[PDB]
């Protein structure tokens, strides 16, 4: 069973106030399965720093916050997140907590980017290889 | 890997070829490998590429095999799909009946004459001289590269290590281009006498044609599995002399030009010859790119020797 | 400068006397 939106102006509250929707029976073709990355997938954040554009990263992924591991962190990564974030160029990456610790969950996901996606969300993922990451090496940014 | 139980690691799935990451790629995931086509044992499980980088996907990652899988996709995995590799970390395998030929010599640095030792089950082994014909000498020059034929020589009487045997009564019928397709006697782990060892020399890859002498005639080549002339363009006495000397022939008395002794057949394997005269062989002087020449078979060249 | 095909992976390692 497969729903077909005609059009929407897109200024609804609710997909449901788009218009002339049909739920089923029409015969879908070879084309299925479109899927939609939003902006909040992932949220960059910089918390714990002298200026906004310099702290430890926290992305919420989800509706959960979490850290990233220093070894989970490349220089792509930040200026992607530099850009996003609209903080400039990246300057710096500093392991060893060095803005303090995180607190909760730490996400085990490292961010394969090219360095010109506009936003982390866009970014191939990969699974950590085997190993427990600690808050004592949570990584931090500043930008320019 | 040059023959079927050895190579880069390639999985069919959803309609394509894609590789395997040699991350934990460890012997059992190869023996899981080996046995899902039937190789046998894993006899060595290569990273890094070891067969060159591959194209494509990389399928799969982390293999952790029990090593009782009948088939690579049924070990345990992070899942189809799912890796941080790239392809030049393309796992591999040799397994045991990965087979390969060779002639060792401690003497010489011709390739082509020695000890004939096979590669089998992780071990070289020397072969049997019984029921060795010259046409099973000769598929075994063929199959290197060698020529096309050669002879068997007598064993050195001089030499007191006993070497492992593998195989030996190997028949060759005519046909056949590499020796495994030879019936023999099943693989038995013996230790050789220093006279059941067959020691081979193929022929020279030089010989000299429709001269009046051994040492005087036209330079023909084998390359390619054929022979070949060699254009007069720079040939000069050097080249002669050094021609001279691999057929063991005294110095060089005379280079010949223009096919005097006729022309000669096949392709024109060597142009703009420019040897120094103290090369080992001719292969070793500066050349053109084997086998591309502009010149005719009336550019043939000729030797006179003492 | 900064350009490389590897992963933290292969983080090279010494040990000296
Ligand atoms: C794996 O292959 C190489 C190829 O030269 C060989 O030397 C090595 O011994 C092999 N591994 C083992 C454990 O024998
Ligand atoms: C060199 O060639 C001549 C004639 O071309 C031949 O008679 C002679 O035998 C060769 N030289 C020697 C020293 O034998
Ligand atoms: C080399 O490293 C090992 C552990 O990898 C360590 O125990 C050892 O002390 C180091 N070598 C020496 C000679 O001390």
């Amino acid at each position: 069973t497969w729903l077909f939106l005609s059009s929407c102006n897109g200024n609804e509250t609710s997909l449901w106030d788009c218009k002339n929707w049909q739920w089923g029976g029409l015969t879908c073709d070879h084309y299925e399965e479109a899927k939609i990355t939003c902006s909040a997938h992932r949220e960059p954040r910089l918390v714990g720093g002298d200026i906004p554009c310099s702290g430890r990263v926290e992305v919420k992924h989800g509706d959960t916050w979490g850290s990233i591991c220093d070894s989970d962190f490349s220089l792509e990564a930040a200026s992607v997140l530099c850009r996003e974030l609209q903080c400039g160029t990246v300057v710096s990456i500093l392991g060893g907590a060095h803005f303090g610790e995180g607190n909760g969950q730490i996400w085990a996901e490292e961010f394969q980017c090219e360095g010109h996606e506009s936003h982390l969300s866009l970014c191939p993922v990969a699974p950590r290889p085997e190993g427990t990451c600690s808050h004592s090496r949570d990584v931090g940014v500043v930008c320019s | 890997g040059g023959g079927r139980c050895a190579g880069r690691v390639e999985i069919y799935h959803e309609g394509s070829w894609g590789t395997i990451c040699d991350d934990s790629w460890d012997l059992s995931d190869a023996h899981v490998v080996c046995r899902q086509l039937g190789c046998g044992e894993a006899i060595n499980a290569t990273g890094s590429a070891h067969f060159g980088e591959g194209t494509g996907p990389i399928w799969l990652d982390e293999m952790k095999c029990n090593g009782k899988e009948s088939r690579i996709w049924q070990c345990h995995s992070h899942g189809w799909g799912q890796q941080n590799c790239r392809h030049k970390e393309d796992a591999g395998v040799i397994c045991s009946e990965f087979m390969s030929l060779r002639l060792t010599s401690e003497a010489s640095r011709e390739a082509c004459a020695g000890r004939l030792e096979v590669f089998y089950n992780g071990a070289w082994g020397t072969v049997g001289k019984s029921s060795m014909s010259e046409t099973t000498v000769g598929v075994v020059c063929r199959q290197l590269g060698c020529a096309d034929k050669g002879k068997i020589n007598p064993a050195s009487l001089d030499k007191a290590m006993s070497i492992p045997m593998w195989v030996d009564n190997v028949q060759c019928p005519k046909g056949p281009d590499t020796l495994w397709q030879c019936p023999s006697s099943p693989w038995e782990k013996r230790l050789a006498s220093p006279s059941e060892e067959t020691w081979i020399t193929c022929d020279n890859k030089i010989r000299l044609q429709e001269g009046p002498t051994s040492c005087s005639g036209r330079v023909e080549i084998w390359h390619g599995g054929s022979w070949g002339t060699v254009c007069d363009d720079s040939w000069d006495l050097d080249d002669a002399q050094v021609v001279c000397q691999q057929l063991g022939c005294g110095p060089a008395l005379k280079a010949f030009k223009e096919a005097e002794f006729g022309q000669g057949t096949g392709p024109i394997w060597l142009n703009e010859v420019k040897c120094k005269g103290n090369e080992s062989s001719l292969w070793d002087c500066p050349a053109r790119r084997w086998g591309h020449s502009e010149c005719g078979h009336k550019e043939d060249a000729a030797v006179n020797c003492t």
